[PDB]
């Protein structure tokens, strides 16, 4: 009548464990079996005065059947049922309001945003910024790895580098689990190791073996001989033989930045970092491309801010500006803004707990 | 391509050669008259219907607003109609929407984004396909814009120049857009020239910007505000006060005031 | 419905009891050394 | 250890003996 | 109504801070 | 086609141009309104069009787009001009949330303008349609003539 309904709330996720892994047969009917919980005796019964009684793992088992492409594949290959599911995933967003969903609302957009990898508009995420501002109630256990893991691929569009350093840590925090050690931990270091070749360096080649298989990161170690050293010849031989390893998820599209660093970092291995350079000395290492197009190599990196240089049209005199006057006014201030907010960051937590 | 009854089929009569002026004016009446029926938009209210007044006709309504819009250079008949055309293909995933015109209209407008000048929007539409190598790379239609924006931003013009010139699509798929793509290769040369060249000769301009006459060279310098003197051309690129947006740079007066606040008002939170 | 008029009881308690002690913390610290040095 | 430690090109042996023979033959 | 729920949700948030203000006052 | 030329389709007779697509939208507008970020200037343009007679529905759309945005004033004031475009018997969150906002916003002009004039809702000082929405959800529970439910409103 009253108490008997409350005691059956925790009975949802109990018996649904044995319906995962081993027996995958028709898991979309389980969604219809989940609908027996969803519509009746939940939305039409409760007054929506409760918060902690709704978890993100309720509907999380739906999309897990879409990437199988073997047994379930929705109810049909046409994938016409996901139209209702698209409104079903967002059905709880309308339930989230000013006075409703002070906690679960945080975990709603996430799985919806985690669904935007290969399907769904990713430009609405810029429009989701208006509704993205909420106070964070708590972080418990497995959230840390579930925020930016799939979102580490956002930087594969906007063409940005330094941002990937801050958000790649979310993939390696509490990454290994019982069933996630093989499945979700491999993709963590695959996106982590490539970012280590974009700006910084790899601390150790064998340090990543304890988490991800070294053979999976093996081609990235050969790219260190090419991308990190800025060599185009050894880069083409690496992509050709390892192209089979590039057939994984979003492992091909990261090669766009791998071949761009060959030009960017290639300037660094060349003496262009030094002040006085001539074009006839430049054509030696860049001979693999051409002569007259070298002026496009240096000039492109000047507007982006990698290195500044002056090019002569006759003999190709290269004068690169070396700034010894930096870190004087307003240059360190960008770092000073972070050092100021670190004091009260951990100090205000003492008043809370 | 004959017609039947309504104006949608009549748009194929003039589709052969030209005559796209009157076809654009027939778009509003044919779109309004089909609203009275509830089967126009291919929603889930139907049951397995590919027939007229549902799907197949809706694909041929906006062809004039897409194909002819690229031919006749009209951007007002495309944008919102293309934003309305996107859900017609698929709401999430649909495997029966494949067509020979899907890899054409989309691939041509990705390069048309230079008007808004957005790199993120270019690669955003490329992530909505479940298959990339099979779709984008294996098809010469969808691989043309990918090879450009990749090679243009990396700095190599020469490899990207032979794609438009020596490419095999010059016969059919390359007709309308020319100066937009051709100049975009040489548009970034002057932007890189600001801090690169302090002087350039008039003889080497023909090998870079491909300007055979000094008229177009001087007209571009007037809009970009460059000094022009005898023989070579002096380059300066002088800045000014109050640069763009993003305050706490050059904008607000006495930026040290906040620094004073960080040395004083910040200490307020330390005590209490 | 009628409870809304009584929801301002505990809501106004924590607001009046907050700034009351916060200002006193600076007075008790200054008045500390007055009696501390007095003995 | 970074890539410079695990690199080990083993080219120091051949390049040293070659440069010594080139200078002696320029006499 | 939101006026009923929003007023109650502002109690438990400020409760812990006021408790330690009295503890610091009693410590002095 | 930007938001401005969309009014040219209203220079002829169709009221369903944006309404015919609202079959699966108009109810869920509290969800998909993120795509209207580019159509924001078109929202107020539909209400000021005389040839467009669904502006009351467009006024209701203006309330549902600014609802989840966090603005309670726009989620109400734009719904006064709609008269009845929507059934209040659903008793969803859209029904109950406005009840709390319609009472709170009514007090804003209550304790001030009442000192000068007794009736502040008759003239143009405040939208007179506030009485119309006051006769919908508020008088729905007043059918039994119970003052206990209207007690705090008159205070």
């Amino acid at each position: 009548k009253t108490i008997e309904v409350t005691a059956e709330i925790n009975c949802f996720m109990h018996l649904l464990v044995q319906l995962f892994l081993w027996d995958s047969k028709e898991l979309e009917q389980l969604v219809e079996f989940n609908r027996k919980v969803v519509i009746p005796n939940l939305l039409c019964y409760y007054n929506l005065r409760s918060l902690n009684l709704i978890n993100a793992k309720l509907w999380f088992y739906i999309y897990l059947s879409h990437e199988t492409l073997a047994r379930s594949s929705e109810e049909i290959n046409s994938d016409n049922q996901n139209i209702i599911l698209r409104s079903t995933m967002m059905k709880f967003l309308k339930i989230a309001s000013l006075k409703h969903d002070n906690e679960t609302k945080a975990m709603l957009i996430n799985l919806i945003l985690r669904d935007f990898l290969n399907n769904g508009e990713v430009d609405s995420a810029s429009d989701f910024i208006s509704k993205l501002e909420y106070p964070h109630t708590d972080v418990s256990s497995s959230l840390e790895a579930r925020y930016f893991f799939y979102l580490s691929k956002i930087n594969a569009i906007q063409l940005d580098y330094s941002t990937a350093n801050e958000y790649i840590i979310a993939a390696i925090r509490k990454a290994p689990h019982n069933s996630k050690s093989l499945g979700f931990l491999q993709q963590s270091n695959k996106l982590h190791c490539c970012i280590q070749l974009l700006m910084g360096d790899i601390p150790e080649l064998s340090f990543f073996h304890q988490s991800n298989m070294q053979k999976s990161l093996l081609p990235y170690y050969h790219l260190t001989k090419a991308v990190k050293l800025g060599d185009l010849k050894k880069f083409t031989s690496t992509i050709t033989k390892y192209k089979q390893l590039l057939l994984k998820d979003d492992t091909y599209q990261l090669c766009v930045r791998l071949r761009s660093n060959v030009i960017k970092t290639g300037i660094r291995i060349i003496s262009l970092t030094y002040k006085k350079i001539s074009l006839r000395d430049i054509c030696l290492k860049l001979n693999l491309d051409s002569e007259q197009t070298v002026e496009y190599m240096v000039s492109r990196a000047i507007r982006d801010g990698v290195i500044e240089a002056k090019i002569n049209h006759e003999d190709g005199f290269i004068e690169t500006t070396e700034l010894l006057n930096i870190y004087d006014s307003e240059d360190p201030q960008q770092v000073f803004d972070e050092r100021i907010k670190f004091a009260n960051q951990l100090h205000d937590e003492y008043l809370v707990s | 391509m004959p017609s039947l009854a309504e104006l949608t089929k009549s748009l194929s009569i003039a589709f052969e050669n030209g005559d796209y002026a009157a076809c654009e004016k027939l778009l509003p009446p044919i779109k309004i008259e089909l609203i009275k029926n509830n089967l126009l938009i291919p929603d889930l209210s139907i049951q397995n219907d590919i027939y007229l007044n549902d799907l197949m006709i809706t694909k041929r309504i906006l062809e004039v607003g897409a194909l002819a819009s690229i031919q006749t250079f009209n951007f007002d008949s495309f944008e919102n109609y293309f934003n309305q055309l996107k859900p017609y293909y698929f709401s999430n995933n649909h495997k029966l929407s494949e067509s020979d015109k899907k890899s054409k209209l989309i691939s041509l407008y990705l390069l048309n984004l230079l008007s808004q000048n957005n790199t993120t929007k270019f690669h955003s539409e490329l992530q909505y396909l479940d298959k990339h190598i099979k779709n984008l790379e294996d098809d010469s239609l969808l691989s043309y814009p990918i090879k450009l924006d990749r090679w243009l931003m990396e700095g190599s013009y020469q490899k990207a120049w032979d794609l438009l010139q020596s490419g095999s699509q010059n016969i059919s798929e390359f007709d309308s857009f020319t100066d937009i793509l051709k100049s975009a290769i040489r548009d970034e040369i002057a932007k890189n020239t600001e801090l690169s060249y302090d002087f350039l000769p008039l003889s080497n301009i023909k090998a870079l910007l491909f300007f055979n006459n000094e008229k177009e060279t001087e007209k571009f310098a007037l809009e970009r505000n460059w000094p022009i003197v005898n023989s070579k051309v002096y380059f300066n690129n002088q800045s000014k006060e109050k640069a763009d947006y993003e305050d706490e740079m050059m904008h607000e007066e006495d930026q040290k005031t906040n620094i004073i606040e960080k040395a004083m008002d910040y200490a307020i939170s330390i005590e209490n | 419905y009628f409870k809304l008029k009584k929801l301002e009881k505990e809501y106004e308690l924590l607001t009046l009891q907050e700034d009351y002690i916060k200002d006193e913390q600076r007075h008790l610290k200054r008045e500390l050394k007055r009696a501390q040095e007095e003995v | 250890e970074n890539w410079d430690d695990v690199e080990v090109d083993d080219d120091f042996t051949n390049e040293l003996k070659a440069e010594l023979d080139r200078y002696k033959r320029e006499n | 109504e939101q006026k009923i729920q929003e007023t109650e949700l502002k109690i438990r948030s400020k409760t812990e801070n006021v408790r330690r203000l009295e503890a610091q006052r009693n410590a002095l | 086609t930007t938001a401005a030329p969309l009014l040219a389709l209203l220079r002829e007779n169709q009221d369903s141009v944006k309404t015919y697509a609202l079959e699966s939208i108009n109810n869920v507008v509290d969800q998909l309104w993120s795509e209207i970020s580019n159509e924001l200037p078109d929202i107020e343009a539909l209400y000021d069009d005389d040839t467009f007679s669904d502006r009351e529905m467009a006024a209701l759309i203006a309330s549902k787009v600014y609802y989840n945005l966090g603005e309670y004033e726009s989620a109400v004031k734009y719904a006064l001009a709609a008269k009845d475009r929507f059934d209040i018997d659903e008793k969803s969150q859209f029904v109950e949330t406005i009840v709390s906002k319609s009472i709170e916003m009514y007090v804003q002009e209550a304790s001030k303008q009442y000192t000068k004039d007794e009736q502040f809702y008759t003239k143009d000082i405040i939208d007179p349609k506030l009485t119309s929405i006051f006769e919908r959800m508020i008088e729905k529970c007043l059918k039994a003539s119970e003052l206990k439910l209207a007690l705090g409103i008159a205070l």
